[PDB]
Protein backbone atom coordinates (compact mmCIF):
# COMPACT_ATOMS: atom_id res chain seq x y z
CA UNK A 1 0.00 0.00 0.00
CA UNK A 2 1.50 3.40 -0.80
CA UNK A 3 0.32 6.92 0.62
CA UNK A 4 1.94 10.70 0.49
CA UNK A 5 3.78 11.94 3.49
CA UNK A 6 2.49 15.48 3.54
CA UNK A 7 5.71 17.48 5.16
CA UNK A 8 6.90 15.58 7.71
CA UNK A 9 10.10 14.27 8.49
CA UNK A 10 12.46 17.36 9.21
CA UNK A 11 15.70 16.86 11.65
CA UNK A 12 18.27 19.26 13.31
CA UNK A 13 21.44 19.19 10.50
CA UNK A 14 23.41 19.98 13.93
CA UNK A 15 23.59 21.17 17.69
CA UNK A 16 23.78 24.62 16.85
CA UNK A 17 21.30 26.88 18.27
CA UNK A 18 19.90 29.63 16.25
CA UNK A 19 17.70 32.87 17.15
CA UNK A 20 15.12 33.58 15.13
CA UNK A 21 17.36 32.99 11.24
CA UNK A 22 17.58 31.70 8.49
CA UNK A 23 19.71 28.75 8.07
CA UNK A 24 20.28 27.10 4.55
CA UNK A 25 21.89 23.40 4.98
CA UNK A 26 23.22 20.83 2.87
CA UNK A 27 22.80 17.49 4.58
CA UNK A 28 20.52 14.48 3.73
CA UNK A 29 16.70 14.74 4.48
CA UNK A 30 13.51 13.18 3.62
CA UNK A 31 11.77 15.39 0.50
CA UNK A 32 7.99 16.74 0.80
CA UNK A 33 5.05 15.11 -0.68
CA UNK A 34 7.18 11.62 -1.31
CA UNK A 35 5.16 8.28 -1.70
CA UNK A 36 5.91 6.51 1.08
CA UNK A 37 5.56 2.26 1.52
CA UNK A 38 3.20 2.25 4.66
CA UNK A 39 3.41 -1.78 5.06
CA UNK A 40 0.69 -3.90 6.55
CA UNK A 41 2.49 -7.17 7.75
CA UNK A 42 1.42 -9.39 10.29
CA UNK A 43 11.04 -10.52 4.50
CA UNK A 44 13.97 -7.91 3.99
CA UNK A 45 14.17 -4.26 3.24
CA UNK A 46 16.54 -2.20 1.27
CA UNK A 47 18.76 0.48 2.32
CA UNK A 48 19.65 3.47 0.26
CA UNK A 49 20.29 6.19 2.89
CA UNK A 50 17.33 6.41 5.99
CA UNK A 51 15.03 4.04 7.69
CA UNK A 52 12.44 7.32 8.35
CA UNK A 53 10.19 5.00 10.44
CA UNK A 54 6.97 5.39 11.80
CA UNK A 55 4.28 3.42 13.87
CA UNK A 56 1.36 3.89 15.82
CA UNK A 57 3.08 -1.66 19.80
CA UNK A 58 6.50 -2.60 17.54
CA UNK A 59 9.93 -2.81 18.85
CA UNK A 60 13.73 -3.87 17.46
CA UNK A 61 15.56 -2.87 14.17
CA UNK A 62 18.35 -5.18 12.70
CA UNK A 63 21.01 -3.51 10.60
CA UNK A 64 24.14 -5.05 8.99
CA UNK A 65 25.53 -5.77 6.03
CA UNK A 66 25.12 -9.46 5.36
CA UNK A 67 23.07 -10.01 7.92
CA UNK A 68 25.11 -12.76 9.42
CA UNK A 69 28.21 -13.56 11.18
CA UNK A 70 30.64 -13.11 8.26
CA UNK A 71 30.87 -9.51 9.09
CA UNK A 72 29.76 -6.91 11.70
CA UNK A 73 26.17 -6.81 12.62
CA UNK A 74 23.85 -4.43 14.87
CA UNK A 75 21.05 -5.42 17.18
CA UNK A 76 18.54 -2.97 19.09
CA UNK A 77 16.00 -4.60 21.25
CA UNK A 78 14.00 -1.82 23.50
CA UNK A 79 11.82 -3.19 26.53
CA UNK A 80 10.35 -1.11 29.95
CA UNK A 81 13.78 -1.16 31.43
CA UNK A 82 16.56 -0.06 29.22
CA UNK A 83 18.01 -0.31 25.72
CA UNK A 84 20.43 -2.73 24.83
CA UNK A 85 22.40 -1.73 21.40
CA UNK A 86 24.40 -4.83 20.84
CA UNK A 87 27.00 -5.19 17.37
CA UNK A 88 29.15 -8.75 16.76
CA UNK A 89 29.56 -10.83 14.06
CA UNK A 90 25.86 -12.03 15.10
CA UNK A 91 23.56 -15.21 12.84
CA UNK A 92 20.18 -14.36 12.26
CA UNK A 93 17.22 -15.79 11.04
CA UNK A 94 15.15 -15.15 7.89
CA UNK A 95 11.96 -14.07 9.82
CA UNK A 96 13.65 -13.45 13.91
CA UNK A 97 10.77 -12.07 16.13
CA UNK A 98 10.49 -11.61 20.15
CA UNK A 99 8.12 -13.55 22.12
CA UNK A 100 8.50 -10.91 27.53
CA UNK A 101 11.76 -13.36 28.73
CA UNK A 102 12.43 -15.91 25.55
CA UNK A 103 14.57 -14.78 22.66
CA UNK A 104 14.00 -16.33 19.63
CA UNK A 105 16.14 -14.31 17.11
CA UNK A 106 19.00 -16.42 17.07
CA UNK A 107 29.75 -3.40 22.40
CA UNK A 108 26.61 -2.23 24.05
CA UNK A 109 25.38 0.89 25.34
CA UNK A 110 22.70 0.75 27.75
CA UNK A 111 20.60 4.44 28.18
CA UNK A 112 16.97 5.56 28.39
CA UNK A 113 14.42 3.36 26.38
CA UNK A 114 12.71 5.18 23.28
CA UNK A 115 9.79 5.03 25.20
CA UNK A 116 -2.78 8.43 20.07
CA UNK A 117 1.34 8.82 20.08
CA UNK A 118 3.48 8.87 16.85
CA UNK A 119 7.11 7.08 17.46
CA UNK A 120 9.08 8.86 14.40
CA UNK A 121 12.69 7.75 13.90
CA UNK A 122 15.07 9.21 11.29
CA UNK A 123 18.10 6.77 10.94
CA UNK A 124 21.31 8.06 9.97
CA UNK A 125 24.61 6.27 8.71
CA UNK A 126 27.53 8.37 7.52
CA UNK A 127 31.29 8.35 8.31
CA UNK A 128 31.10 5.56 10.26
CA UNK A 129 28.70 6.49 12.29
CA UNK A 130 25.10 6.01 13.38
CA UNK A 131 22.78 8.69 14.63
CA UNK A 132 19.01 8.41 15.89
CA UNK A 133 16.31 11.34 15.92
CA UNK A 134 13.08 11.11 17.72
CA UNK A 135 9.84 12.69 18.15
CA UNK A 136 7.05 11.49 20.26
CA UNK A 137 4.21 13.50 19.14
CA UNK A 138 0.63 12.91 20.12
CA UNK A 139 -2.01 13.47 16.98
CA UNK A 140 -2.24 9.02 6.16
CA UNK A 141 0.31 11.01 8.62
CA UNK A 142 -1.54 13.92 10.27
CA UNK A 143 -1.33 17.34 8.88
CA UNK A 144 1.21 19.19 11.54
CA UNK A 145 4.37 20.33 11.60
CA UNK A 146 7.00 19.12 14.48
CA UNK A 147 11.12 18.45 15.00
CA UNK A 148 13.26 15.78 15.34
CA UNK A 149 15.44 15.79 18.16
CA UNK A 150 18.79 14.27 18.19
CA UNK A 151 19.91 11.40 20.55
CA UNK A 152 23.13 9.32 21.04
CA UNK A 153 25.56 8.50 18.25
CA UNK A 154 27.00 5.17 17.83
CA UNK A 155 30.79 4.95 16.28
CA UNK A 156 30.52 1.64 14.28
CA UNK A 157 32.62 2.51 11.41
CA UNK A 158 31.25 -0.16 8.58
CA UNK A 159 28.39 0.59 6.25
CA UNK A 160 25.22 -0.64 6.29
CA UNK A 161 23.59 -1.96 3.16
CA UNK A 162 20.33 -4.33 3.91
CA UNK A 163 18.41 -3.69 7.62
CA UNK A 164 15.09 -4.90 8.91
CA UNK A 165 12.24 -4.44 11.59
CA UNK A 166 11.25 -6.78 14.78
CA UNK A 167 8.07 -8.25 15.88
CA UNK A 168 7.08 -7.75 19.11
CA UNK A 169 4.67 -10.65 19.88
CA UNK A 170 2.43 -9.61 23.10
CA UNK A 171 0.03 -6.77 15.44
CA UNK A 172 0.16 -2.61 13.88
CA UNK A 173 1.80 -1.26 10.76
CA UNK A 174 4.78 1.30 10.44
CA UNK A 175 6.05 3.76 7.33
CA UNK A 176 9.73 3.77 5.87
CA UNK A 177 10.47 6.52 3.95
CA UNK A 178 13.68 6.82 2.08
CA UNK A 179 16.56 10.14 2.21
CA UNK A 180 18.62 11.73 -0.42
CA UNK A 181 20.75 14.69 -0.33
CA UNK A 182 19.36 18.18 -1.30
CA UNK A 183 18.98 21.49 0.79
CA UNK A 184 16.42 22.45 2.48
CA UNK A 185 15.62 26.45 4.24
CA UNK A 186 15.00 25.76 7.75
CA UNK A 187 13.57 28.63 9.77
CA UNK A 188 14.47 28.75 13.45
CA UNK A 189 12.72 30.68 15.96
CA UNK A 190 13.56 33.18 18.37
CA UNK A 191 13.46 30.15 21.74
CA UNK A 192 15.74 27.84 18.87
CA UNK A 193 12.97 25.41 17.54
CA UNK A 194 12.35 24.28 14.09
CA UNK A 195 9.27 25.36 12.93
CA UNK A 196 8.82 25.87 9.25
CA UNK A 197 10.96 24.04 6.40
CA UNK A 198 10.66 24.88 2.70
CA UNK A 199 12.70 22.68 0.12
CA UNK A 200 14.85 23.90 -2.81
CA UNK A 201 13.50 21.27 -5.42
CA UNK A 202 9.75 21.64 -6.09
CA UNK A 203 7.49 24.18 -7.73
CA UNK A 204 9.15 27.26 -8.61
CA UNK A 205 7.98 29.63 -5.75
CA UNK A 206 9.61 26.91 -3.34
CA UNK A 207 13.06 27.66 -5.07
CA UNK A 208 12.37 31.06 -5.32
CA UNK A 209 12.16 31.19 -1.41
CA UNK A 210 15.01 28.70 -1.56
CA UNK A 211 17.66 31.71 -3.46
CA UNK A 212 16.05 34.81 -1.94
CA UNK A 213 16.80 33.38 1.95
CA UNK A 214 13.08 34.45 2.95
CA UNK A 215 9.68 33.23 3.19
CA UNK A 216 7.72 35.99 2.12
CA UNK A 217 8.32 37.37 -1.64
CA UNK A 218 6.85 40.07 -3.48
CA UNK A 219 5.83 40.55 -6.97
CA UNK A 220 8.78 41.35 -9.62
CA UNK A 221 10.84 38.36 -11.47
CA UNK A 222 13.22 36.60 -10.21
CA UNK A 223 16.16 34.56 -11.55
CA UNK A 224 17.12 31.36 -9.82
CA UNK A 225 18.95 28.89 -11.48
CA UNK B 1 44.82 50.07 15.92
CA UNK B 2 43.99 49.02 19.80
CA UNK B 3 43.70 45.93 20.80
CA UNK B 4 42.62 44.69 24.55
CA UNK B 5 44.82 41.54 25.23
CA UNK B 6 43.86 38.65 26.81
CA UNK B 7 45.56 38.20 30.51
CA UNK B 8 45.42 34.38 30.93
CA UNK B 9 44.13 31.08 29.53
CA UNK B 10 41.48 28.72 30.53
CA UNK B 11 40.11 25.13 29.11
CA UNK B 12 37.32 23.20 29.95
CA UNK B 13 36.77 19.63 28.52
CA UNK B 14 33.36 17.54 30.03
CA UNK B 15 34.08 14.63 32.92
CA UNK B 16 36.27 11.43 32.91
CA UNK B 17 33.71 9.16 32.90
CA UNK B 18 33.13 5.19 32.91
CA UNK B 19 35.82 4.74 35.42
CA UNK B 20 38.14 2.64 32.02
CA UNK B 21 39.14 -1.07 33.64
CA UNK B 22 42.57 -1.45 33.96
CA UNK B 23 43.01 -2.33 37.80
CA UNK B 24 41.46 -5.44 36.89
CA UNK B 25 44.35 -6.13 33.91
CA UNK B 26 47.40 -4.36 35.68
CA UNK B 27 46.91 -6.21 39.43
CA UNK B 28 45.08 -9.37 39.26
CA UNK B 29 45.33 -12.62 41.52
CA UNK B 30 46.06 -14.95 38.44
CA UNK B 31 46.79 -14.68 34.49
CA UNK B 32 47.00 -16.87 31.97
CA UNK B 33 49.39 -18.79 30.08
CA UNK B 34 52.83 -17.76 28.08
CA UNK B 35 51.25 -19.12 24.63
CA UNK B 36 47.43 -18.45 25.64
CA UNK B 37 47.48 -15.13 26.25
CA UNK B 38 43.83 -13.31 26.64
CA UNK B 39 43.24 -10.59 24.63
CA UNK B 40 41.07 -7.16 26.78
CA UNK B 41 39.62 -4.66 24.64
CA UNK B 42 38.95 -1.72 26.65
CA UNK B 43 36.84 0.98 24.88
CA UNK B 44 33.62 3.50 25.43
CA UNK B 45 35.51 5.14 28.07
CA UNK B 46 37.24 8.69 28.29
CA UNK B 47 41.19 6.63 29.53
CA UNK B 48 43.26 7.70 32.01
CA UNK B 49 46.97 7.12 32.00
CA UNK C 1 8.91 68.40 12.19
CA UNK C 2 6.17 65.96 12.03
CA UNK C 3 7.13 65.01 8.18
CA UNK C 4 10.52 65.01 9.61
CA UNK C 5 9.31 62.41 12.44
CA UNK C 6 7.09 60.44 9.87
CA UNK C 7 10.09 60.00 7.98
CA UNK C 8 12.21 58.54 10.26
CA UNK C 9 9.96 56.14 12.30
CA UNK C 10 9.03 54.90 8.56
CA UNK C 11 12.60 54.56 7.76
CA UNK C 12 14.26 51.31 9.96
CA UNK C 13 34.84 40.46 12.84
CA UNK C 14 37.04 43.70 13.06
CA UNK C 15 34.68 45.96 10.83
CA UNK C 16 34.07 49.30 12.58
CA UNK C 17 31.32 51.76 11.41
CA UNK C 18 32.60 55.25 12.44
CA UNK C 19 29.95 57.82 13.36
CA UNK C 20 29.23 61.19 10.72
CA UNK C 21 30.54 64.83 12.35
CA UNK D 1 30.36 35.65 5.65
CA UNK D 2 33.23 35.07 3.64
CA UNK D 3 35.61 35.55 6.65
CA UNK D 4 34.63 31.76 7.32
CA UNK D 5 35.71 29.95 3.85
CA UNK D 6 38.10 27.75 3.15
CA UNK D 7 39.37 29.21 0.29
CA UNK D 8 40.80 25.65 -0.87
CA UNK D 9 42.82 25.81 2.25
CA UNK D 10 43.10 22.72 4.54
CA UNK D 11 40.93 24.48 6.82
CA UNK D 12 39.48 28.23 7.75
CA UNK D 13 40.63 28.12 11.81
CA UNK D 14 44.08 29.80 12.38
CA UNK D 15 44.39 27.94 15.63
CA UNK D 16 43.59 25.31 13.73
CA UNK D 17 45.99 25.35 10.72
CA UNK D 18 48.84 26.76 12.71
CA UNK D 19 49.18 24.14 15.27
CA UNK D 20 47.99 20.54 14.04
CA UNK D 21 49.93 20.76 10.63
CA UNK D 22 53.91 21.29 9.90
CA UNK D 23 55.44 24.73 8.84
CA UNK D 24 56.74 23.96 5.97
CA UNK D 25 52.92 23.45 4.57
CA UNK D 26 51.29 25.47 6.92
CA UNK D 27 52.84 28.80 5.48
CA UNK D 28 52.14 27.61 2.10
CA UNK D 29 48.47 27.34 3.32
CA UNK D 30 48.23 30.36 5.46
CA UNK D 31 49.81 32.32 2.40
CA UNK D 32 46.66 30.84 0.30
CA UNK D 33 44.55 31.73 2.76
CA UNK D 34 45.75 35.18 3.34
CA UNK D 35 45.71 35.98 -0.19
CA UNK D 36 42.12 34.87 -0.83
CA UNK D 37 40.96 36.93 2.52
CA UNK D 38 43.00 40.09 0.65
CA UNK D 39 40.96 39.22 -2.84
CA UNK D 40 37.69 39.42 -0.81
CA UNK D 41 38.72 42.68 1.10
CA UNK D 42 39.82 44.31 -2.05
CA UNK D 43 36.79 43.36 -3.84
CA UNK D 44 34.70 44.94 -0.77
CA UNK D 45 37.07 48.35 -1.15
CA UNK D 46 36.23 48.43 -4.93
CA UNK D 47 32.64 48.29 -4.26
CA UNK D 48 32.47 50.92 -1.63
CA UNK D 49 34.36 52.62 -4.11
CA UNK D 50 31.89 52.59 -6.87
CA UNK E 1 46.60 -0.05 19.37
CA UNK E 2 44.86 -0.10 16.44
CA UNK E 3 44.74 3.08 14.16
CA UNK E 4 43.07 4.24 11.03
CA UNK E 5 40.39 0.75 11.13
CA UNK E 6 37.29 2.72 13.06
CA UNK E 7 36.17 5.71 14.75
CA UNK E 8 38.41 7.09 18.05
CA UNK E 9 36.81 6.53 21.35
CA UNK E 10 40.00 5.80 23.64
CA UNK E 11 41.25 9.20 23.84
CA UNK E 12 43.75 10.69 26.75
CA UNK E 13 42.07 12.69 30.01
CA UNK E 14 41.79 16.04 29.01
CA UNK E 15 42.50 18.28 32.19
CA UNK E 16 39.55 20.39 33.18
CA UNK E 17 40.52 24.71 34.58
CA UNK E 18 38.42 26.80 37.13
CA UNK E 19 35.65 29.26 36.00
CA UNK E 20 36.27 32.85 35.17
CA UNK E 21 33.82 35.78 34.74
CA UNK E 22 33.58 39.25 32.84
CA UNK E 23 37.93 38.85 31.46
CA UNK E 24 38.10 37.65 27.90
CA UNK E 25 40.86 35.14 27.78
CA UNK E 26 41.66 32.36 25.03
CA UNK E 27 39.09 30.02 26.04
CA UNK E 28 38.53 26.08 24.44
CA UNK E 29 35.20 24.73 25.03
CA UNK E 30 35.02 21.55 23.46
CA UNK E 31 37.60 22.25 20.78
CA UNK E 32 35.78 24.85 20.26
CA UNK E 33 38.69 27.72 20.47
CA UNK E 34 38.10 31.39 20.74
CA UNK E 35 38.64 34.58 22.49
CA UNK E 36 36.06 36.91 24.40
CA UNK E 37 34.28 37.68 27.65
CA UNK E 38 32.52 35.41 29.44
CA UNK E 39 29.81 36.69 30.86
CA UNK E 40 26.29 35.07 32.67
CA UNK E 41 23.54 34.51 29.39
CA UNK E 42 19.96 35.57 29.42
CA UNK E 43 19.67 32.79 26.53
CA UNK E 44 17.78 29.37 27.18
CA UNK E 45 19.17 26.77 25.44
CA UNK E 46 17.52 22.73 24.80
CA UNK E 47 19.10 19.46 26.22
CA UNK E 48 20.42 18.44 22.56
CA UNK E 49 22.30 21.98 21.85
CA UNK E 50 26.03 22.70 22.30
CA UNK E 51 26.88 26.24 21.03
CA UNK E 52 24.80 28.88 19.51
CA UNK E 53 25.64 31.48 16.24
CA UNK E 54 23.95 34.33 14.58
CA UNK E 55 23.30 35.78 11.26
CA UNK E 56 27.16 36.71 10.36
CA UNK E 57 28.32 33.14 11.08
CA UNK E 58 30.19 34.00 14.79
CA UNK E 59 29.88 32.11 18.07
CA UNK E 60 28.01 34.05 20.44
CA UNK E 61 26.88 31.75 23.03
CA UNK E 62 28.27 28.51 24.88
CA UNK E 63 27.20 26.01 27.29
CA UNK E 64 30.23 24.55 29.33
CA UNK E 65 30.08 20.92 30.28
CA UNK E 66 30.72 21.27 33.99
CA UNK E 67 27.79 22.69 34.66
CA UNK E 68 24.08 23.26 32.85
CA UNK E 69 24.53 26.82 32.96
CA UNK E 70 25.31 28.82 29.52
CA UNK E 71 28.37 31.42 29.09
CA UNK E 72 28.05 33.93 26.47
CA UNK E 73 30.81 35.32 24.51
CA UNK E 74 31.74 38.74 23.45
CA UNK E 75 34.72 39.96 22.20
CA UNK E 76 36.89 41.77 23.65
CA UNK E 77 36.68 45.73 22.81
CA UNK E 78 38.68 46.88 19.97
CA UNK E 79 39.10 50.14 18.05
CA UNK E 80 41.06 52.47 15.68
CA UNK E 81 43.10 55.31 17.96
CA UNK E 82 43.39 58.59 16.51
CA UNK E 83 45.48 61.63 17.22
CA UNK E 84 44.21 65.66 17.89
CA UNK E 85 46.60 67.77 17.18
CA UNK E 86 47.38 71.15 15.67
CA UNK E 87 50.23 72.28 13.36
CA UNK E 88 54.25 71.27 15.17
CA UNK E 89 54.91 74.46 14.41
CA UNK E 90 52.13 75.81 16.74
CA UNK E 91 52.39 73.43 19.96
CA UNK E 92 53.90 69.84 20.67
CA UNK E 93 51.07 68.64 22.28
CA UNK E 94 48.83 66.12 20.74
CA UNK E 95 45.72 64.58 22.05
CA UNK E 96 44.24 60.44 21.81
CA UNK E 97 41.20 59.78 20.65
CA UNK E 98 39.95 56.23 20.71
CA UNK E 99 36.89 55.08 18.11
C1 LIG F 1 31.24 16.92 36.12
O1 LIG F 1 31.92 17.45 37.28
C2 LIG F 1 31.29 18.59 37.87
C3 LIG F 1 32.19 19.05 38.99
O2 LIG F 1 32.03 18.25 40.15
C4 LIG F 1 29.88 18.22 38.34
O3 LIG F 1 29.23 19.38 38.86
C5 LIG F 1 28.75 19.18 40.21
O4 LIG F 1 29.24 17.95 40.81
C6 LIG F 1 28.81 17.75 42.16
C7 LIG F 1 29.48 16.48 42.65
O5 LIG F 1 28.60 15.37 42.57
C8 LIG F 1 27.28 17.68 42.21
O6 LIG F 1 26.86 17.54 43.57
C9 LIG F 1 26.67 18.93 41.60
O7 LIG F 1 25.26 18.81 41.55
C10 LIG F 1 27.22 19.16 40.19
N1 LIG F 1 26.68 20.39 39.63
C11 LIG F 1 26.06 20.43 38.44
C12 LIG F 1 25.57 21.78 38.01
O8 LIG F 1 25.91 19.43 37.75
C13 LIG F 1 29.08 17.67 37.17
O9 LIG F 1 27.80 17.22 37.61
C14 LIG F 1 29.81 16.50 36.51
N2 LIG F 1 29.07 16.02 35.35
C15 LIG F 1 28.46 14.83 35.29
C16 LIG F 1 28.57 13.96 36.51
O10 LIG F 1 27.84 14.47 34.29
C1 LIG G 1 1.73 8.30 -4.48
O1 LIG G 1 1.12 7.14 -5.07
C2 LIG G 1 -0.29 7.28 -5.31
C3 LIG G 1 -0.78 5.96 -5.85
O2 LIG G 1 0.23 5.31 -6.63
C4 LIG G 1 -0.54 8.45 -6.26
O3 LIG G 1 -1.95 8.63 -6.41
C5 LIG G 1 0.10 9.72 -5.72
O4 LIG G 1 -0.04 10.77 -6.68
C6 LIG G 1 1.57 9.50 -5.42
N1 LIG G 1 2.17 10.69 -4.84
C7 LIG G 1 2.81 11.61 -5.57
C8 LIG G 1 3.36 12.78 -4.81
O5 LIG G 1 2.95 11.49 -6.78
C1 LIG H 1 15.30 -5.74 28.81
O1 LIG H 1 16.25 -6.37 27.94
C2 LIG H 1 17.58 -6.48 28.48
C3 LIG H 1 18.43 -7.13 27.42
O2 LIG H 1 18.17 -6.59 26.13
C4 LIG H 1 17.55 -7.27 29.79
O3 LIG H 1 18.85 -7.26 30.37
C5 LIG H 1 16.55 -6.67 30.77
O4 LIG H 1 16.44 -7.48 31.93
C6 LIG H 1 15.18 -6.54 30.10
N1 LIG H 1 14.22 -5.93 31.02
C7 LIG H 1 13.07 -6.52 31.39
C8 LIG H 1 12.80 -7.88 30.80
O5 LIG H 1 12.29 -5.98 32.16
C1 LIG I 1 9.26 30.95 23.41
O1 LIG I 1 9.58 31.18 24.80
C2 LIG I 1 8.73 32.15 25.43
C3 LIG I 1 9.25 32.34 26.84
O2 LIG I 1 10.66 32.57 26.84
C4 LIG I 1 7.28 31.67 25.40
O3 LIG I 1 6.44 32.67 25.96
C5 LIG I 1 6.85 31.38 23.96
O4 LIG I 1 5.55 30.81 23.95
C6 LIG I 1 7.83 30.41 23.30
N1 LIG I 1 7.47 30.19 21.91
C7 LIG I 1 7.38 28.97 21.36
C8 LIG I 1 6.99 28.93 19.91
O5 LIG I 1 7.60 27.96 22.00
Amino acid sequence: SYTNSFTRGVYYPDKVFRSSVLHSTQDLFLPFFSNVTWFHAIPVLPFNDGVYFASTIIRGWIFGTTLDSKTQSLLIVNNATNVVIKVCEFQFCNDPFLDESEFRVYFEYVSQPFLKNLREFVFKNIDGYFKIYSKHTPIDLPQGFSALEPLVDLPIGINITRFQTLLALHAAAYYVGYLQPRTFLLKYNENGTITDAVDCALDPLSETKCTLKSFTVEKGIYQTS
Amino acid sequence: NFRVQPTESIVRFPNITNLCPFDEVFNATRFASVYAWNRKRISNCVADY
Amino acid sequence: SPIEDLLFNKVTNGLTVLPPL
Amino acid sequence: KQLSSKFGAISSVLNDILSRLDPPEAEVQIDRLITGRLQSLQTYVTQQLI
Amino acid sequence: FELLHAPATVCGPKKSTNLVKNKCVNFNFNGLTGTGVLTESNKKFLPFQQFGRDIADTTDAVRDPQTLEILDITPCSFGGVSVITPGTNTSNQVAVLYQ
